[PDB]
């Protein structure tokens, strides 16, 4: 017994062939079921037959005959479709409102979530189907998971490297750090889990949480999870307030955080987003808001254990640490404040592992990342006076694996990265400390639409080399060897950038450079929220997904001082505005 | 004919709608037993020294 | 005697020997191994006999330590009967996962968790054997 999700009108009758069963009132469910193969609707009992060895389950072929449904062959002389008169039966039949369309709720419950369409009706639908879509996507996602096959140890040649045998009749994961696997203990008739483990081409390369000496037996499986049914909305409703409201500033702030005071009296005047170009002090701005609002109880969330840590460095800096608490769910995370505190007065914690309570502020730090999901479980744990949103919708969000039409642009990576996308964001940070004038300026008009200015001058390090190379593909990545072969030369002949680290769109390329290279090597994607001094970027193919534009935001925005491009992409490697370099 | 094959379908389509009304009614006390059940277990065994 | 020991078997083979000696049927101290009813009758009645010799705290449920998704209980798994002698249950399940509805109604019904967190009691207005409050 529930709220129909189109219409809110009380109901019990749920679609029993979505993955979601959501709540669907008698005209909705009608309309959904005539309309598409969803057939199976489920109440307080299923409308299955009760036959004895039938298998009639379509809602539109059974009839309800003394206390149960029947198929038409084993029904009763008395009997009555429960599918007739434009509803179904069930539940609060006279309260009935209906809708006009149910195309768009056809459309998210019917579909993949292979079409770029897909994600952007999921994030332009009205607010409940925005969270219909959301749970439909992350159960899609989990169920896909399962999909994959067991890889068991059936070698050990030495330590960090490993020989995996691969379950038949199932497809392998592309082994990258998208793909976080847990190794199993084989015990005498179950089994026990010894951490979280990545895998990467050798034989494989295996990166686990916690060390061991695992043997043979000892297998892996991509980790799935409950998806818990969403109830609170993407975004709380706006209000605008005329004077501060329930806040009570502090008379006196540092030059530190002077610059942020008018952002600062803007977030305590509505219920706001930030957006933050890299190097600009998007955990700056944040601490000093707790300084500005001392008297204010702050909880810090995140998607992931590593943004939630590095909101934990800054208030060290700045913030007492007996007012602080890090809740940890019972990885290796900031393990200084005390361990889940939920009455301190800054509260730490990952979005998925938020306590049920109540703050003055809570602010969403690296608001790219979040999916729909996320952004409503912290208003459904967390009721505020103020929300913070704050992050970049310019740098990459998280990955979509079941995604392979299409691109998707920043206005769909959730609903918050919706809104500066089309409205302009409540406050932004408009001087970049981290990236030379070369970058910058390479990205202000990039993405940035002219608006981001350059805090350093131009360091006369940044170059920017066009070869295609040769491309070469294995199960799940891509190499282009002679583009690491140009970083080689210009290592011989520039000996100064050994001390660069290795970029690419490419675990692969990766792996290839730091053999050969040496260099330390990361991906764009796991490069977000890191500085470098220098970096050597190799687009290594011309796809979506190194032209991306998004991508080469955040790879060619790791530079403290310099960095060396080498493009693939005619389009990418003209807007920079870098010094070219000749092909040797 | 038509009117005598009518008026006793409105009968039983009441009667079922009791039934589940009833049965659905039944499934909601038997989890809110059930976490009570649950919750007293737990809070008995933290006195356990 | 040990307030730990609950098996006294040995003691009761002991006792018979000692004064029964020449009683041709044979003997079973724990009737659980008993042939039928009649056995059944013939040795409970010397259990009866034999059960006021021993301490009066060892009869009783026989609780062992479970756990359960990482958190520990006190569960009955037998019982120790003056008549029936010592009785193990066959379907003890240790280290589980989830108690579902019918595992919820048998744990909240024994009266080991009851009387393991209770306090202890003497009353002294009744002779009878009282164990908690
Ligand atoms: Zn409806
Ligand atoms: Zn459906
Ligand atoms: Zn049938
Ligand atoms: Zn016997």
């Amino acid at each position: 017994v529930g709220a129909c999700v189109l219409c809110n009108s009380q109901t019990s009758l749920r679609c029993g062939a979505c993955i979601r069963r959501p709540f669907l009132c008698c005209k909705c469910c009608y309309d959904h079921v005539i309309s598409t193969s969803h057939k199976l609707v489920l109440s307080v009992n299923p409308y299955v037959c009760n036959a004895p060895g039938c298998d009639v389950t379509d809602v539109t072929q059974l009839y309800l005959g003394g206390m149960s449904y029947y198929c038409k062959s084993h029904k009763p002389p008395i009997s009555f479709p429960l599918c007739a008169n434009g509803q179904v039966f069930g539940l609060y039949k006279n309260t009935c409102v209906g809708s006009d369309n149910v195309t768009d709720f056809n459309a998210i419950a019917t579909c993949d979530w292979t079409n770029a369409g897909d994600y952007i009706l999921a994030n332009t639908c009205t607010e409940r189907l925005k969270l219909f879509a959301a749970e439909t996507l992350k159960a899609t996602e989990e169920t896909f998971k399962l999909s994959y096959g067991i890889a068991t140890v059936r070698e050990v040649l030495s330590d960090r490297e490993l020989h995996l045998s691969w379950e038949v009749g199932k497809p392998r994961p592309p082994l990258n750090r998208n793909y976080v696997f847990t190794g199993y203990r084989v015990t005498k008739n179950s089994k026990v889990q010894i951490g979280e483990y990545t895998f990467e081409k050798g034989a494989v390369v295996y990166r686990g949480t916690t060390t061991y000496k695992l043997n043979v037996g000892d297998y892996f499986v991509l980790t799935s999870h409950t998806v818990m049914p969403l109830s609170a909305p993407t975004l709380v409703p706006q209000e605008h307030y005329v004077r501060i409201t329930g806040l009570y500033p502090t008379l006196n702030i540092s030059d530190e955080f002077s610059s942020n005071v008018a952002n600062y009296q803007k977030v305590g005047m509505q219920k706001s987003t930030l957006q933050g170009p890299p190097g600009t002090g998007k955990s700056h701005f944040a601490i000093g808001l707790a300084l500005y609002y001392p008297s204010a109880r702050i909880v810090y969330t995140a998607c992931s254990h590593a943004a939630v840590d590095a909101l934990c460095e800054k208030a060290l800096k700045y913030l007492p640490i007996d007012k602080c608490s890090r809740i940890i769910p019972a990885v290796e995370c900031f393990d200084k404040f005390k361990v889940n505190s939920t009455l301190e007065q800054y509260v730490f914690c990952t979005v998925n592992a938020l306590p049920e309570t109540t703050a003055d502020i809570v602010v969403f730090d690296e608001i790219s990342m979040a999916t729909n999901y996320d952004l409503s479980v912290v208003n459904a744990r967390l009721r505020a006076k103020h929300y913070v949103y704050i992050g970049d919708p310019a740098q990459l969000p998280a990955p979509r694996t079941l995604l392979t039409k299409g691109t998707l642009e920043p206005e769909y990576f959730n609903s918050v990265c919706r809104l500066m996308k089309t409205i302009g964001p409540d406050m932004f940070l408009g001087t970049c400390r981290r990236c030379p004038a070369e970058i910058v300026d390479t990205v202000s008009a990039l993405v940035y639409d002219n608006k981001l200015k350059a805090h350093k001058d131009k360091s006369a390090q940044c170059f920017k080399m066009f070869y295609k190379g040769v491309i070469t593909h294995d199960v799940s990545s891509a190499i282009n060897r002679p583009q690491i072969g140009v970083v080689r030369e210009f290592l011989t002949r520039n000996p100064a950038w050994r001390k660069a680290v290795f970029i690419s769109p490419y675990n692969s390329q990766n792996a290839v450079a730091s053999k050969i290279l040496g260099l330390p090597t990361q991906t764009v994607d796991s490069s977000q929220g890191s500085e470098y001094d220098y970096v050597i970027f190799t687009q290594t193919t011309e796809t979506a997904h190194s032209c991306n534009v998004n991508r080469f935001n955040v790879a060619i925005t790791r530079a403290k001082v310099g960095i060396l491009c080498i493009m693939s992409d005619r389009d990418l490697y003209d807007k920079l505005q870098f010094t070219s370099l000749e092909i040797p | 004919r038509d009117a005598a094959m009518q008026r006793k379908l409105e009968k039983m389509a009441d009667q079922a709608m009791t039934q589940m009304y009833k049965q659905a009614r039944s499934e909601d006390k038997r989890a809110k037993v059930t976490s009570a059940m649950q919750t007293m277990l737990f809070t008995m065994l933290r006195k356990l020294d | 005697w040990d307030l730990l020991k609950y098996d006294f078997t040995e003691e009761r083979l002991k006792l018979f020997d000692r004064y029964f000696k020449y009683w041709d049927q044979t003997y079973h101290p724990n009737c659980v191994n008993c042939l039928d009813d009649r056995c059944i009758l013939h040795c409970a009645n010397f259990n009866v006999l034999f059960s006021t010799v021993f301490p009066p705290t060892s009869f009783g449920p026989l609780v062992r330590k479970i756990f359960v998704d990482g958190v520990p209980f006190v569960v009955s798994t037998g019982y120790h009967f003056r008549e029936l002698g010592v009785v193990h249950n066959q379907d003890v399940n240790l280290h589980s996962s989830r108690l579902s509805f019918k595992e919820l109604l048998v744990y909240a019904a024994d009266p080991a968790m009851h009387a393991a967190s209770g306090n202890l009691l003497l009353d002294k207005r009744t002779t009878c054997f009282s164990v908690a409050a």
